[PDB]
């Protein structure tokens, strides 16, 4: 969990360097899922830089137990649909007549939840389909493309998806919402419907250190939504200390009090991503060369990494919040 | 008294309400 929330971060670093302009959005507990599942027929240099990539400290906790603490967390989503919609999924399409250890397929379907289907990678046209057509119905329609080109010779593919809809505590009232000023810089500006609430009693702190304001907008199941205002001009100041201990220091300094207003966008937006190079930043390299040893899944050194992919999807609208995340890790011969 | 406006670039981490963890990260630049 600490590790997560130190991956999440270093992750947020990574992707703001390639684009320092743009939305940026994502699911670290997906991209997590799914290299752990990646990890279960790794094997030597391969096997230790997904786990130490994974930010794990492999001098404390064993590997059979991080597999547990993934299956632990899936475990939960027995979902309470009490205005709260969760549901997660790992699948592995495997090409028809590729044999797998016992092994690997019982430790996917046992601890990650994980299937097997039997896809046919020479038609193209097809299993690009069956592999988009999977995602569509896990997010319920959100993330309709995951999966763009892909290759004759991709030997398998593994997938993970996860789906969360959920209901304000305090809702907004449509009634108003009015088209309001949101400024991209301090000389340009676009018109944005902005929703808003008044005398409301929520978590809040002014970070003078940081020159920011935090927010908590709960949620009716267990989450909440914690929104960070930097002052004109130091969103840069902010971003350059988001590490787990000003996670920690937010929360903890979160106190009571009435706003006269809030104003909050009502808005819809998703990235798009190849991580290749942000994992090659948090060293995970071999599982992509000719040295790959992900041999706990045939017996033999003979599949690499070709890429992985991840798309993810925020909804802000007057009654709560839908966000949808996905990550393809793309495999081939070697 | 207090108005929280955002009107600017901003960050939202959803999190879990009484455990340490990031469920999921986001900046919006442009809500558009």
């Amino acid at each position: 969990a600490s590790a997560n929330v130190d991956f999440a971060f270093s992750l947020y670093k990574q992707l703001v360097l390639k684009a320092p302009d743009k939305n940026v959005i994502f699911s670290p507990l997906s991209i997590s899922t799914a290299l752990a599942f990646l990890s279960l027929g790794a094997h030597n240099t391969t096997l230790t830089e997904i786990l130490k990539g994974l930010k794990f400290n492999l001098t404390e906790t064993s590997e059979a137990e991080i597999h547990q603490s993934f299956q632990h967390l899936l475990r939960t989503l027995n979902q309470s649909s009490d205005e709260l919609q969760l549901s997660m999924g790992n699948a592995m399409f495997v090409k028809e007549q590729l044999s797998l250890l016992d092994r690997f397929t019982e430790d996917a379907k046992r601890l990650y939840g994980s299937e097997a289907f039997a896809t046919d990678f020479q038609d193209s046209a097809a299993a690009k389909k069956l592999i988009n057509d999977y995602v569509k119905n896990g997010t319920r329609g959100k993330i309709t493309d995951l999966i763009k080109d892909l290759d004759s010779q991709t030997m398998m593919v593994l997938v993970n998806y996860i789906f969360f809809k959920a209901k304000w505590e305090m809702p907004f009232d449509p009634q108003d919402t009015h088209q309001s000023r949101f400024y991209l810089s301090k000389k340009k500006w676009v018109m944005v419907p902005m929703m808003s609430l008044h005398h409301l009693t929520i978590p809040y702190f002014r970070d003078e250190e940081l020159s920011c304001t935090v927010v908590e907008l709960k949620y009716t199941g267990n989450a909440s939504a914690l929104f960070i205002l930097p002052d004109q001009d130091k969103m840069e100041e902010v971003e350059a200390m988001l590490l787990p201990e000003t996670l920690k220091r937010w929360r903890d300094s979160l106190e009571f009090r009435e706003i006269g207003e809030l104003y909050l966008p009502k808005f819809s937006i998703s990235r798009d991503y190849n991580l290749n190079d942000i994992l090659l930043q948090l060293g995970i390299e071999e599982a992509f060369t000719s040295k790959a040893d992900l041999s706990g899944i045939t017996g033999a050194r003979n599949l690499a990494v070709s890429q992985v992919v991840h798309k993810a999807v925020l909804d802000v609208f007057e009654e709560g919040t839908e966000r949808s995340a996905a990550t393809a890790v793309k495999i081939t011969l070697l | 008294r207090t108005i929280v406006r955002f009107n600017r670039p901003f960050l939202m981490i959803i999190v879990p309400t009484d455990t340490q963890n990031i469920f999921f990260m986001s900046k919006v630049t442009n809500p558009k």
